[PDB]
DNA sequence: TTAGGGGGGGGGA
DNA sequence: CCCCCCGGCCCCCCCGGC
DNA sequence: CCCCCCCCCCTTTTTTCGGGGGGGCCGGGGGG
C-alpha cells in the first residue's frame, strides 16, 4: 500500500466521471503516472473512442512511484463506488504488480472506514495515438441543450445530421414515422454567460452520426456545464466535456457518405 | 509480463500465421480472397455485374464446414491481408433482434475510428465477421432473419461462419450470401505440419500411423493436435504398437445424419450373427436416438428400395415388406400414443424397435437405388393447404348447400365442375353470364373458382383444360367479374 | 441422538491422485500433467461412482496448491449455469489477473456438464479459445455425447471404465484396516457383487452393514443390500418351463412388493441385452413386452397381465 | 396549409393522447370548422372512445375545408414527447393529407423546432351517437373513482356498481375475498370540486369488466371530475370534461 | 459392401 | 415533478430413452 | 492439356402437456 495513493477529497467526482462513460465501454485500462491518470478505451462497435484525463490538481493527494497500468471492468467499479457516501474521502491504493486495488472510503465526522478490494483484469489493447488536427468547425454549447436536442431527435430516427454554416447550426433526423429539424443560432448574453451558444466556422460542415452513440455521449452532461463539439470533413467528431483538472473526450466516427 | 511458449496450447503455439499455411480447402480460400478483394469494385457496380467467378452479386459470404478445419482462421487472415478493420461477434455476445438492431446495425454504414487513427485505402472500413451464427437461438427474436436482412442491406463486407448449414434456422440465408464450403482436410496436406510439430515437440511418431489418427478425429486438425499433446505427456512414441488403443480411446462419437442412419440401419451385415454380435441391438436402438424425429420416416420411405440379404428360407421379398409395413403401422400407433395428452415418452425406446429396427431387420440388405428423403412431410403440407381451401369454400357455400366439407368435396364439386368450367368449353365467351350467376347464387369468388378447379384428380385434371381456354375468354371473365357487385356470405366484423 | 457420523465416502475420499484405484493409465497421465503442468482442456466421462469428480479435484489441488481458493471456479448442476452466467461470471473469471507459478493456469471445473443447455455450451466456445493462455476447462460428465461437437474438438477426451473387482476389494480392505471392521471373505464378495463396479455403493453398503449388524458376512450383507432385481428378471425370462417363470414372478418379485411397471421396464432392459438369445427372438420378446407395458400404462397393472406376457414369451420360444 | 390549430401549451394535446393511447391505437382526426372530432373502437368491440374539441379550446383553429388527419397515436406520442410542456404547438395541415406538421415554438429562447409525422389511411365508419335518457347520472372526483377502481380490480375481474337512494356501491367479489365501497352524495363549499352529486330515477345494478375500467380511468389526467351516466338497457357512459369539449367512453354491461 | 450423383484437387500420357 | 433503476407477468422456443 | 482415378459430401423437413430457459415490456419504488 505504498506504490500508488490517490485521494479524492469528495468521492462523488470519481463516481460521476465513471458514470460518464460506463454505458459505452466495459473494460478500461487506466495508466497512472507521476503526472496524473489517463485512460483510453474503444467500444464494441469500434466507432466511438473514449479518452479521459485527470490531472494532479483534481486530487487532494496523489503519489505514484513509477507508472502503473490497471485494467478494470467498469461495471464492478461502478458497483463498488455506490457503496460509499458522496461526501466521504475516497483513496485508491495500489501496489507493485497489483492483482487488485483498494478503495478506502473515509468519513471525517464519524470514525468509520470502508475498505473494498476490486480485482483487476488482464486487457490486451493498444493505446491509439490521437494527434492534434485543425478541425474546421468548433461549437461550444450548454450541455443541457445538447442533451435535450439529441434525446428529442433520437426518438424519430436512428441517425442525426449536424450541419454547420454561416451563423446557423442545424440538427436533422429522418425516420419512417416522420422527420424532425432543430435550428440553433449563435447567441451571447453578458447577464447569463453560461447559456451563450458560440460558433467558429472556417469551412461549412455536414456530418451524420448514430443516435445511439450521441445518446451515450450526452450522458457526460453531468460532469460539465458546457460541451464543445469540434467537427471536420471526413474525420471523427470530438465531443469534449471539460473538468477542473482534466477532461472527457468522445471521438465519434461519422457515417460514410 | 509475457507468456512463455511452453505454457501455450499446441493449437495456439502452432496456429497459422499467413494464408499459405492453411491446410486444405485452397479453392475455398482463394474464392473468399477474390470475393473480398473486389468488394469495392462490385459496390461501384451496385453488386449487379457478376464476374467470371460470379461473386459480384453477393454483399456477404457464408463459410460452412465441419468443426476444426480452419474457417475462422481463414476468415481473419483474409480480412487482415486486404487491410480491413475487423468487428467480430460470436455466441458469447447477445445477438438478439433488439441488440443486433442497436449494435452492428450502425456499424454496417459507419467509419472505423480505429482505422482512422491507425492510418491502406481499406483500413477505415469494417469487415463484420459473425461467427457461430448457427448457435443463435430463435426464429424472430433470435435475429437470424435480421442478420439475413442485414446481409441484403450491408454497405461493408460481412462474413458468416457456421458449422451446420442445412438447418431450418439457416433457411433465411438460402440465397443471400456467397456459399463457401470447407471440407475435411486430407492427410497429405497436414502430414508436413504434423511432422514439424512432432520434431519441434521432441517426440517420435511413425508417419504411417498419421492416417489412422486423422481418421480417428474425422479430419479435425485441432483434435489431432490435442491428441498429440495429451499422448506425448507419457507415451513418447506413437507407432503401430499402440495405434489401436489410441484410436479407440480418442474416437469421436458423432451422431449420424438421417441419410447415414437410414443407410446403416438397412444394411444386412449388422443383422447377421457376426454382425449382430459386433453391432448389438443396443447399438441399433441408440442409432435411432441420434434423430428420433426423422429415423422412422426415413425407414418407412426407404424400406421398399432394397435387395434383401436376410430373407428367411421360403420367404419372398413381398412377404418381408408386408411384415415390415405391419410393424410400421404398430409403431405409428405407438407414436400416436406417445404424443398424446398423457405424454408417454417412456415408450420412446419401444417405438425405436417397432418403427426402425424390426422393420429394417426384415428387409435389410443392399440399397436398390438412392436413399430418398421422406415425402410424407410435403404431402402432409399439401393436404393441409387443400383442406384449408376446402374449408373456406364450404363455409362460403354453407348457406346454399346441405352437407359437410367431405360431402362437398366428394359429391357437390363434380357437379359444380359441369356448371363452372365445362360451359366455357362449349359456349366459349358466351357462358360468362351463366357462370357468374351460378357463382353469385353460392356466394363464390374467383379465387374460390380457381381453388375448386384444382381439387379434381385423375381423369378430371383441369390444368391443361383451363390453359387451353383462349386468353380472351379468361380476360373477359375477369373483367366481367370485377365490373359487378357480388353478394357476401360471411360478414367479418 | 442429534449427532451424525461422517460417511466413509467423505471421510476416506481420496485427496491425492495416488490414492485413486482403477483407470491406471488415465491417472498416470493426470499425475504427469500435474507434474509438468500446461494442463489442457479436458472432458472426463464415465459411469457414476468411479472417481471422476475426485480425480478432477485432486488434479486441481495438486496443480494450484495454496492458490486453489482464487484459481479454481467450480460449478455444478446445483448452481445456476445459464447463458448469462457463462457470459458474465465465467468470462470475468477468465479475464481476471492472477499471478500463478510459472507453469500453472486457472481452472474452471464444470461438474455434470451434460446437464448444461446448448446455449451455454455454444457461448463457452469463444471464451475457451480467447483465454486459453491463462485459463483451462475441465468438464465432468456421464454421457459424453451430450457435449456439443465444437466443445469436444477443443478438449481432450478421458473415458473412465468400470472398476475391476480387484480394485474395489483393495480399497475396501484398506478402509477395513483403517476402521477395524470385522469381516468374512464371503461378506466382501457379496459387497463387491452387489456394488457392480460402483465404489460409492460398495463403501455405503459396507458402512451400513457395519453399523447395523457389525460383522460383515454374506448373511448380514444380504440383509442390508437386497438381491438385484434385474438378475431375478433375467432368471425369470431364461427359465425353461412356464411354471418356473411364473413361480419366479410370484415368489421373488410380486410378493416382495415390486411394482408391475418396474418389472416390465426391467424385463425390457434385460431382453435388450440378452446376447445369448438370437436377435430376432429378442425382437419378438420386446414386442410382447412393449404390448404389456402399453397395457400397464393404461391402468391395468395386474399380475394376470405379467403372467400373460410370460406365457407369450414362452410360446415364442416353442 | 388550410389547417392551422394553435395550442398555448402543447401539454394539453399530449394529455389528450394520454387519455386514449392505450385502449385504441389508430384513429382519424376529422378536423372541421367547428373543431376536431374522433371516434375509435377497441379490438374486442366492447368499448368506444369519442373525443370532441372545439375552437374555443384551440387557440387559433382556422381550418377551412373538411380534412381527415389519420395518424397513429404511437408516433404522435413520440413527437409530442419533444419540446417543453410550456411551448406552443402550431399544428399545420396542408391541402392533401400526406404528413402533418407539429411545430413547437418557445418565446423565452425565440427558437422554433419543426417536426413532421406521416399519415396513414384508416377505414373508419364514424357512427353518430344518439342521446338517451339514462336511468341514473352520478358525478365524482376522478381521483376517487380511479382509487376505487384500482382497489376493487385486485380482488376480482368484475366490478358491480349499484346506484340506489342516496347511495352508490362498488362491489368486487373473488376467491380471496370480497370488497365493498359505499359513497353517499355530499357537497362541500370550501372545496367545491371535492363533491359527489347524484341524479336518481330508477334503481341501477350493473356489472362491468375491471380491465375496461382500468383503461377508462386513464382519462383522469384530462379532467378532475368524472361523470357517469348509467341505464338498465343501454351502454354506460363515462365522461371527462375539457375546456371546450369532452372525452366519453361507452361500455357494455356484462352478466 | 460401398445408395447415386456432383464437386475438389493431386497426378500425369 | 420527473428520470433511473431493477424486480415481476407475459411471451415464445426448445426437449422428452437411457 | 483433357483425361483418369479416388475421395469426400450433399439430397430435407409436421404435432396433443409439463417443465425449464431466455428475452422483452411493464410498473412499483427510490431518488434528485
Ligand atoms: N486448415 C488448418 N491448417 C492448420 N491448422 C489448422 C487448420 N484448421 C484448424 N487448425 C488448427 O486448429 C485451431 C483452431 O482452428 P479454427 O479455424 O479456429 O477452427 P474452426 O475451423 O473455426 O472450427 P470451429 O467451428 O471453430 S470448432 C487453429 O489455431 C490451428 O492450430
Ligand atoms: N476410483 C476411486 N478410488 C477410490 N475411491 C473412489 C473411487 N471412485 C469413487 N470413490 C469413492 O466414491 C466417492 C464418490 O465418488 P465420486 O467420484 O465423487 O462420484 P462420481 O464418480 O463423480 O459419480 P458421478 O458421475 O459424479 S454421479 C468418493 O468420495 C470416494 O470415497
Ligand atoms: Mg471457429
Ligand atoms: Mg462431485
Amino acid at each position: 500500500a505504498s506504490m500508488l495513493e490517490a485521494k479524492f477529497e469528495e468521492a462523488s467526482l470519481f463516481k460521476r466521471i465513471i458514470d460518464g462513460f460506463k454505458d459505452c465501454v466495459q473494460l478500461v485500462n487506466f495508466q497512472c503516472k507521476e503526472d496524473g491518470i489517463i485512460a483510453q478505451a474503444v467500444d464494441d462497435s469500434r466507432v466511438l473512442l473514449v479518452s479521459l484525463e485527470i490531472g494532479v490538481e483534481a486530487f487532494q493527494e496523489y503519489r505514484c512511484d513509477h507508472p502503473v497500468t490497471l485494467g478494470m471492468d467498469l461495471t464492478s467499479l461502478s458497483k463498488i463506488l455506490r457503496c460509499g457516501n458522496n461526501t466521504d474521502t475516497l483513496t485508491l491504493i495500489a501496489d507493485n504488480t497489483p492483482d487488485s486495488i483498494i478503495l478506502l472510503f473515509e468519513d471525517t465526522k464519524k470514525d468509520r472506514i470502508a475498505e473494498y478490494s476490486l480485482k483487476l483484469m488482464d486487457i490486451d489493447a493498444d493505446f491509439l495515438k490521437i494527434e492534434e488536427l485543425q478541425y474546421d468547425s468548433t461549437l461550444s454549447l450548454p450541455s443541457s441543450e445538447f442533451s435535450k436536442i439529441v434525446r428529442d431527435l433520437s426518438q424519430l430516427s436512428d441517425s442525426i445530421n449536424i450541419m454547420i454554416t454561416k451563423e446557423t447550426i442545424k440538427f436533422v433526423a429522418d425516420g419512417d414515422i416522420g422527420s424532425g429539424s432543430v435550428i440553433i443560432k449563435p447567441f451571447v448574453d453578458m447577464e447569463h454567460p453560461e447559456t451563450s451558444i458560440k460558433l467558429e466556422m472556417d469551412q461549412p460542415v455536414d456530418l451524420t452520426f448514430g443516435a445511439k452513440y450521441l445518446l451515450d455521449i450526452i450522458k457526460g452532461s453531468s460532469l460539465s456545464d458546457r460541451v464543445g463539439i469540434r467537427l471536420s470533413s471526413e474525420a471523427p467528431a470530438l465531443f469534449q466535456f471539460d473538468l477542473k483538472s482534466g477532461f472527457l473526450q468522445f471521438f465519434l466516427a461519422p457515417k460514410f457518405n | 509480463n509475457v507468456v512463455r511458449e511452453e505454457d501455450k496450447l499446441w493449437t495456439v503455439k502452432y496456429a497459422p500465421t499467413n494464408l499459405q499455411q492453411v491446410c486444405g480447402n485452397k479453392g475455398s480460400v482463394m474464392k473468399l480472397k477474390n470475393w473480398l478483394a473486389n468488394w469495392e469494385n462490385s459496390k461501384k457496380n451496385s453488386f449487379k455485374h457478376a464476374g467470371k467467378d460470379g461473386s459480384g452479386v453477393f454483399r456477404a459470404a457464408m463459410l460452412y464446414g465441419p468443426p476444426g478445419i480452419g474457417k475462422t482462421t481463414a476468415a481473419h487472415l483474409v480480412a487482415q491481408e486486404l487491410g480491413y478493420d475487423i468487428l467480430e461477434q460470436n455466441a458469447s455476445d447477445v445477438r438478439s433482434k433488439t441488440l443486433l438492431n442497436a449494435g452492428v446495425k450502425n456499424a454496417l454504414d459507419n467509419m472505423s475510428v480505429v482505422g482512422y487513427f491507425k492510418h491502406n485505402l481499406n483500413g477505415k472500413h469494417f469487415v463484420i465477421i459473425m461467427d457461430e451464427v448457427d448457435g443463435m437461438s430463435g426464429g424472430d427474436r433470435g435475429g437470424v432473419g435480421q442478420l439475413a436482412q442485414f446481409c441484403r442491406k450491408t454497405s461493408t463486407p460481412l462474413i458468416l461462419i457456421c458449422n451446420e448449414r442445412n438447418l431450418p434456422k439457416m433457411r433465411p440465408f438460402d440465397r443471400v450470401c456467397l456459399d463457401i464450403q470447407f471440407r475435411r482436410p486430407d492427410a497429405n496436406s497436414i502430414k508436413s505440419r504434423l511432422m514439424t510439430i512432432a520434431i519441434r515437440e521432441k517426440f517420435k511418431l511413425d508417419p504411417n500411423v498419421i492416417d489412422r489418427l486423422i481418421q480417428t478425429t474425422r479430419g479435425d486438425i485441432r483434435q489431432v493436435i490435442n491428441l498429440l499433446s495429451t499422448i506425448s505427456t507419457t507415451t513418447k512414441t506413437i507407432n503401430h504398437e499402440n495405434i489401436n488403443e489410441i484410436s479407440k480411446a480418442w474416437e469421436k462419437n458423432i451422431a449420424l445424419k438421417p441419410f447415414d442412419i437410414a443407410h446403416k440401419m438397412l444394411d444386412g451385415q449388422i443383422y447377421s450373427d457376426i454382425g449382430s454380435r459386433n453391432f448389438t441391438l443396443n447399438d441399433k436402438i441408440a442409432l435411432y436416438f441420434d434423430d428420433f424425429d426423422f429415423t422412422p420416416l426415413m425407414i418407412q420411405e426407404n424400406y421398399l428400395s432394397t435387395r434383401p440379404s436376410v430373407l428367411k428360407p421360403g420367404q419372398s421379398h413381398l412377404e418381408a415388406v408386408a411384415e415390415a409395413a405391419n410393424c410400421i403401422s404398430l409403431g405409428d400407433i405407438v407414436e400416436k400414443k406417445i404424443r398424446s395428452s398423457e405424454q408417454l415418452w417412456s415408450l420412446l425406446p419401444l417405438h425405436a424397435v417397432l418403427s426402425s429396427v424390426y422393420p429394417a431387420s426384415k428387409v435389410a440388405g443392399h440399397m436398390a437405388g438412392r436413399i430418398n428423403f421422406t415425402a410424407w412431410l410435403g404431402q402432409n403440407s399439401k393436404s393441409a393447404k387443400y383442406y384449408r381451401l376446402l374449408q373456406e369454400i364450404h363455409y362460403h357455400t354453407r348457406l346454399g348447400t346441405s352437407t359437410d366439407k367431405i360431402g362437398l368435396r366428394l359429391d357437390y364439386l363434380p357437379t359444380f365442375r359441369k356448371r363452372l368450367l365445362d360451359p366455357f368449353l362449349k359456349q366459349g365467351a358466351d357462358a360468362i353470364s351463366s357462370v357468374i350467376e351460378v357463382m353469385d347464387d353460392y356466394y363464390l369468388t374467383k379465387e374460390d373458382w380457381d381453388s375448386i378447379m384444382e381439387f379434381f384428380v385423375g381423369p378430371d385434371v383441369t390444368t391443361a383444360i383451363i390453359k387451353k381456354i383462349p386468353a380472351t375468354v379468361k380476360s373477359g371473365f375477369t373483367r366481367k367479374y370485377n365490373s359487378m357487385t357480388h353478394p357476401v356470405a360471411i360478414y367479418r366484423t | 441422538t442429534l449427532s451424525l457420523q461422517l460417511p466413509w465416502v467423505e471421510k476416506y475420499r481420496p485427496q491425492v491422485l495416488s490414492d485413486i484405484v482403477g483407470n491406471k493409465e488415465t491417472i498416470d497421465r493426470l499425475q504427469q500433467i500435474a507434474k509438468d503442468g500446461n494442463m489442457p482442456h479436458m472432458i472426463i466421462s464415465g459411469m457414476p461412482g468411479i472417481g471422476k469428480t475426485t480425480s478432477v479435484h485432486c488434479l486441481a489441488h495438486e496443480l494450484l496448491g495454496r492458490s486453489y481458493a482464487d484459481g479454481v471456479l467450480e460449478l455444478n448442476a446445483s448452481d445456476d449455469r445459464g447463458i448469462d452466467v457463462v457470459r458474465n461470471q465465467i468470462k470475468h473469471f477468465a479475464q481476471k489477473k492472477l499471478h500463478l507459478p510459472p507453469g500453472k493456469h486457472k481452472i474452471v471445473i464444470l461438474d455434470e456438464a451434460d446437464s448444461m443447455t446448448a446455449g451455454a455450451q455454444q457461448a463457452l466456445r469463444r471464451t475457451m479459445e480467447l483465454y486459453s493462455n491463462s485459463t483451462r476447462f475441465a468438464f465432468a460428465c456421464n454421457q459424453s455425447n451430450k457435449i456439443i461437437e465444437p466443445l469436444q474438438s477443443r478438449c481432450a477426451i478421458l473415458r473412465y471404465s468400470k472398476l475391476s473387482d480387484e480394485d474395489v476389494l483393495k480399497r475396501l480392505l484398506q478402509i477395513i484396516k483403517l476402521e477395524d471392521v470385522k469381516y468374512t471373505n464371503d461378506g466382501l464378495e457379496a459387497i463387491i457383487f452387489t456394488a457392480e463396479g460402483d465404489m460409492r455403493q460398495a463403501i455405503n453398503n459396507l458402512q451400513s452393514t457395519v453399523a447395523g449388524h457389525g460383522l460383515v458376512n454374506a448373511d448380514n450383507v444380504f440383509k442390508i443390500v437386497d438381491s438385484p432385481h434385474p438378475l431375478i428378471v433375467k432368471k425369470m425370462l431364461l427359465a425353461s418351463n412356464l411354471e418356473d417363470s411364473i413361480q419366479i414372478l410370484r415368489t421373488d418379485l410380486w410378493k416382495k412388493g415390486y411394482s408391475s411397471i418396474d418389472i416390465v421396464t426391467t424385463s425390457f432392459r434385460v431382453t435388450k441385452n440378452l446376447a445369448q438369445v438370437k436377435e430376432s427372438v429378442r425382437l419378438e420378446m420386446i414386442k410382447e413386452i412393449g404390448l404389456t407395458h402399453m397395457r400397464i400404462l393404461e391402468g391395468v397393472g395386474t399380475y394376470l397381465q405379467l403372467a400373460s406376457m410370460l406365457a407369450k414369451i414362452h410360446k415364442l420360444n416353442n
